[PDB]
């Protein structure tokens, strides 16, 4: 053997090192990982509420799977230094505020808030670290939507938009705007949900899209793609 | 005329041969050399790979049988029989073990979560391993070489006793090999179809298309030997006995053997080569 | 008036680049002509170092030149021992999002931290025989880039929120807290002297700090993106710069500029780790194209190539004794090259 | 740290007890784990050890059948089974903790000891003074020997060093010939050329009094030697 | 305000303008010298023999 006594009992206890490196990555490969994006009061903190520093991470379990939602709205640097490391999540939730089109932006008036809303998913979604992860789409204040939407018309966010102001009509607009700012449509999937602070089925919406990400995956892992 | 049947038939079984040692040696280096064996699904394609090639081992042998008298002694004719039919227990419980994988992977993805993992692959591949050396045994004893006129012959020979257990072997070779498989088979596959028409995805399509393809390939691989199988029995029990029969079922055996085994090259590019893993670790060394 | 500040900050800068100006006599390339050749250097992957199931994003190497750390964002820190690849420990972490690790000179601790913005300092010797938290350092408002050890009480974080500080941990405090960049900074390396050290941040700059005071004596300017990675010279005059946009720049500190640069057309992805051999003659750096390849440093010839990753090297180490030299890439491995 | 023992007691000839070892203050299950018996008037003698994980086990010549060593990882506590017990087995039984990794100090910590009555190629380490009269502020040398060379190809060492003060557990000194343990005064250093140590203490304080017994661990057969006394 | 800021930043440079700085060739010397002195030391630079290395 040509080993010591201490450096055999060394190499036991590597071995059993591994053993528990071994245990706690399939612990981890068996759990699903989310990214939580969102824009300003965007609502994301309410869906935060109905589910259950620089990243707030959020732990919780429904049938009979484990979900980790990592939270990033308080880093305030340089994107694209640590969007890398959120590389390999299942999905991004990502969470948009109906409401912003009227409101304008706390600096400066000449961007509205629902175009910064676009322009970090434009970001996102065609971002090169992201070109394989589905996206979660939560569009959240509908009652103040339909309040708003009466007083204030959609055509002051979107100057071409020419429909009734009622509210299916704004609403399938605005997702469908959201919609074509995904370049690459073959490989991604965008998933939209209507929700607002009375809304109970928010977590049944994102387990039916983790399971459509976890079908898709292991169809392109069993080689049937 | 039987001469040049014979040229025929060795040609095709040295192409075959050829074409999957290159097919399944590149599997296995793509899979066990060249990358690792991340998922449960890579572990069932070397195992496949392994016993397409263990199957295909036993090609030569036949060919230089039809060409001349088995000459390389009874030892070999014994472990030979073994290749031919653990090959074909094997690679048939594989394909049964790979539907069932993409059936719970499809159907059930958080329970597939849970309980697919490496170990449990490598625990079911030696269970069907296993099952195909203990399924084998009665064949790999029961086989011996004589020489009838000068020729001689590895061939299933016994008594007159003992010619029931040519029944048996057919039989097995029905319920063990096609019937059990295939109905676990078309079932997960089956139902995999309806999951995939009732969801909402880019890659649905292409999902559905290869199951079919998978499905048909399979059914056309292994139903017609097996039911030419079953006649030859029919005809040993005296059902329908007759010489002009018999040599139907001869020339029949003979097609239906040839249309099986070239299973052994088709289940390597519909399993692996086709798909993106694949394609993309194919890419990889390309690159290299 | 702020427009007469303005002009009196350019009226400075350009003052600045006259006096480099005059100190560019002759550049490195003309003095370091004569030297004989590096030549082709190969070095072969002695150890490859397994156990880690994500991204190695950090990696140090301890004063002995034999054990390591390495962090992951598996959650884990691995402390390997590089002769015999035997893991000494593995180190759970609160927060999986780590993108440096630290090995203090004496060995007895480990600093690890990330996108939490706290610095964790890991007492590997204890009575109970296990790694513990020590001390929990808080206070940045960004993801920490780099922490290296001055000793075991001190520590340099640099973080995204454009500040490097300066820590005593026994009281968890900052000490001195080090401002002026205006972009995040992503690495920084102690002079071997340790009253000094260089920090490189996304503004394309990299500024000189004295510890003891808290102010920065030199920038220095050049690059055309991020600078990910720096690096200090053997003597401690002069320090190397690794950027996004695939060149390498080498500076002293007495003549204020930089002295040359380390680019090749055929190199596109920005330099991720960089570093230097024992003498200095060798710059290491790690490319984000699955490749590090080792430099001269008085000549821009490249005298060789590590290949082997799969994935990016993400981080790079050179032992005390100058033996060897780890390369951690993304595709969860660690190499020892010699 | 702690290390409780329990067990002992009047035994007749032939009859077995089983000896536990209760840890408090450190992780157990990382710690490997032995025994050791010191008999009434003689020195130390190893019996048993287990690793973490109970991955191996080793037992002496003399135990080996009769003894088995377990441990219970949940309950923090280590079992001696011992069976067909003898005259030779009358002595006091220490639990002694051990940790394996590179730079580690095996032998660290030892119980306060249990005292067990019955009622009526391994390499030797001798230590050829057993006695010597010393004088408080001075130095002394003592000095072991090996019955082949403890150095291995690894370029280590494995001689360790253990002080017996009266009534008290054996404490750890030295560990791999050079490398003073954890809280042991500066004063001690140790030195040797492979086949022949030494331990040298600078200064002599009350405290330095007792027996010093020099250990190998190159192979696991572990034999300690007889061991020198340091009387003022 | 921001103008704070600017005088702090007119300091900074200010701080930075008077440090004295030697020719380029006298820090590339320097640099030569100390590369040429710890030469044999490097064994990356130059590969030690196999007994020497523990990373056979
Ligand atoms: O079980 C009794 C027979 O049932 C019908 C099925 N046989 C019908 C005859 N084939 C000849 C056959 C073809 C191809 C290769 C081959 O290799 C050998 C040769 C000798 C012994 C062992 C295997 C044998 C084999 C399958």
């Amino acid at each position: 053997c040509t080993l010591s006594a201490e450096d055999k009992a060394a190499v036991e206890r590597s071995k059993m090192i591994d053993r528990n490196l071994r245990e706690d990555g399939e612990k981890a490969a068996r759990e699903v990982k989310l990214l939580l994006l969102g824009a300003g009061e965007s609502g994301k903190n309410t869906i935060v509420k109905q589910m259950k520093t620089g990243i707030v991470e959020t732990h919780f379990t429904f049938k009979d799977l484990h979900f980790k939602m990592f939270d990033v709205g308080a880093q305030r640097s340089e994107r694209k230094k640590w969007i890398h490391c959120f590389e390999g999540v299942t999905a991004i939730i990502f969470c948009v505020a109906l409401s912003d089109y009227d409101l304008v932006l706390a600096e400066d008036e000449e961007m509205n808030r629902m175009h910064e809303s676009m322009k970090l998913f434009d970001s996102i979604c065609n971002n090169k670290w992201f070109t394989d992860t589905s996206i979660i789409l939560f569009l959240n204040k509908k009652d103040l939507f339909e309040e708003k939407i009466k007083k204030s018309p959609l055509t002051i966010c979107y100057p071409e938009y020419a429909g009734s102001n009622t509210y299916e009509e704004a609403a399938a607009y605005i997702q469908c705007q959201f919609e074509d700012l995904n370049k690459r449509k073959d490989t991604k999937e965008i998933y939209t949900h209507f929700t607002c602070s009375t809304d109970t089925k928010n977590v049944q919406f994102v387990f039916d899209a983790v399971t459509d990400v976890i079908i898709k995956n292991n169809l392109k892992d069993c080689g049937l793609f | 005329i039987q001469t040049n049947g014979k040229l025929l038939l060795a040609v095709f079984y040295c192409l075959l041969f050829v074409f999957s040692l290159l097919g399944n040696s590149l599997v296995i280096l793509v899979l066990v050399v060249c990358k690792k064996l991340r998922s449960i699904t890579d572990v069932y394609l070397l195992n496949l790979a392994l016993s397409d090639l263990l199957f295909v081992f036993s090609f030569p042998f036949q060919t230089y049988y039809l060409l001349d008298q088995w000459v390389f002694g009874t030892v070999m004719c014994k472990v030979v029989s073994g290749f031919y039919y653990i090959g074909f227990y094997s690679s048939m419980f594989f394909i049964t073990l790979m539907s069932v994988d993409r059936y719970l992977a499809v159907v059930h993805a958080v329970y597939a979560l849970k309980v697919r993992t490496i170990r449990m692959g490598t625990t079911l591949c030696l269970a069907v391993w296993l099952t195909a050396i203990m399924a084998t045994i009665p064949l790999l004893v029961f086989y011996q070489v004589a020489s009838e006129d000068g020729v001689l012959q590895c061939y299933s020979f016994y008594n007159q006793q003992t010619l029931k257990w040519k029944i048996f072997t057919n039989f097995k070779m029905n319920i063990l090999g096609l019937l059990i498989p295939f109905t676990i088979f078309m079932f997960c596959y089956i139902k995999i179809l309806h999951q995939l028409k009732r969801c909402q995805n880019h890659n649905k399509t292409k999902a559905i298309r290869l199951v079919l393809i998978v499905v048909i390939a399979s059914l056309l691989f292994w139903v017609p030997f097996n039911v030419v199988l079953f006649l030859t029995s029919l005809h040993s029990m005296h059902i329908l006995d007759g010489c002009s029969i018999s040599q139907q079922l001869t020339y029949a055996t003979h097609v239906t053997e040839i249309i099986s085994f070239t299973h052994c090259c088709v289940n390597p590019v519909i399993y692996a080569f086709v798909g993106e893993k694949f394609k993309k670790h194919l890419s990889e060394i390309f690159q290299k | 008036e702020l427009d007469q500040l303005r002009q009196e900050a350019e009226q400075l800068k350009n003052q600045i680049r006259d006096a480099r100006k005059a100190c560019a006599d002759a550049t490195l390339s003309q003095i370091t002509n004569n030297i004989d050749p590096v030549g082709r250097i190969q070095m072969r992957t002695r150890r490859t170092l397994r156990g880690h199931l994500a991204k190695i994003y950090a990696m140090h190497w301890g004063t002995d030149s034999r054990l390591l750390v390495s962090a992951s964002q598996d959650g884990k820190l691995i402390i390997w021992d590089s002769y015999t690849t035997n893991k000494v420990h593995a180190i759970p972490l609160r927060s999986s999002w780590v993108m440096t690790c630290a090995y203090a000179p004496s060995g007895n601790y480990v600093a690890c931290g990330g996108l939490d913005n706290i610095c964790s300092i890991y007492n590997l010797k204890t009575r109970e025989g296990n790694v513990r938290v020590s001390r929990e350092l808080a206070g940045h408002t960004g993801y920490l880039s780099c922490c290296r050890f001055l000793d075991d009480n001190q520590i340099v974080t640099s973080s995204g929120d454009t500040t490097c500080a300066l820590w005593d941990i026994e009281t968890g405090q900052q000490t001195t807290t080090f401002t002026g960049h205006t972009g995040d900074v992503m690495s920084l390396s102690l002079a071997p002297d340790t009253r000094l050290f260089v920090s490189g941040a996304c503004d394309a700059s990299a500024k000189l700090w004295d510890v003891r005071e808290g102010m920065c004596r030199q920038t220095f300017t050049g690059h055309e993106s991020d600078i990910n990675a720096i690096c200090f010279f053997p003597n401690g005059n002069a320090f190397a710069t690794g950027s996004d946009d695939a060149t390498c720049r080498l500076f002293d500190l007495r003549a204020d500029q930089e002295l040359m640069t380390y680019s090749h057309d055929n190199i596109i992805c920005g330099i991720t780790s960089v570093s230097f051999s024992k003498s200095g003659r060798l710059l290491l750096a790690g490319y984000d194209d699955f490749n590090c390849n080792v430099w001269d440093a008085l000549k821009a010839d490249r005298a060789g190539v590590l290949a082997g990753h799969d994935n990016r090297v993400s981080c790079l180490g050179v032992t005390d004794d100058g033996m060897a030299v780890a390369t951690g890439s993304w595709d969860s491995f660690l190499k020892i090259w010699n | 740290v702690q290390l409780v023992e329990s067990g002992g007691g009047l035994v007749q000839p032939g009859g077995s007890r089983k000896l536990s070892c209760s840890a408090s203050g450190f992780a157990f299950s990382s710690f490997g784990m032995h025994w050791v018996r010191q008999a009434p008037e003689k020195g130390l003698e190893w019996v048993a050890y287990i690793s973490s994980g109970s991955g191996t086990i080793y037992y002496a010549d003399t135990v080996k059948g009769r003894f088995t060593i377990s441990r219970d990882d949940p309950k923090n506590t280590l079992f001696l089974q011992m069976t067909s017990l003898r005259s030779e087995d009358t002595a006091m039984y220490y639990c002694v903790r051990s940790i394996y990794y590179y730079g580690s100090s095996p032998f660290d910590f030892w119980g306060q000891g249990t005292t067990l009555t019955v009622s009526s190629s391994d390499i030797v380490m001798t230590q050829a003074t057993s006695s010597v009269p010393v004088t408080p502020g001075e130095s002394v040398s003592i000095s072991c020997r090996s019955s082949k060379s403890l150095l291995h190809s690894n370029g280590n060492t494995y001689l360790y060093w253990f002080l017996q003060r009266p009534g008290q557990s054996p404490q750890l000194l030295i560990y791999r010939m050079s490398n003073l343990a954890s809280g042991v005064p500066d004063r001690f250093s140790g030195s040797g050329s492979g086949t022949a140590f030494t331990l040298t203490i600078s200064r002599l304080e009350a405290e330095d009094v007792g027996v010093y017994y020099c250990m190998q661990h190159l192979e696991y057969p572990l034999t300690f030697g007889a061991g020198t006394k340091l009387e003022l | 305000a921001s103008i704070a800021q600017a005088r702090k930043l007119v300091e900074q440079l200010k701080m930075e303008a008077n440090i004295d700085r030697i020719k380029v060739s006298k820090a590339a010397a320097d640099l030569m010298a100390y590369c040429e002195a710890h030469a044999k030391e490097d064994p990356l630079l130059t590969p030690v023999p196999a007994s020497e290395n523990p990373f056979r």
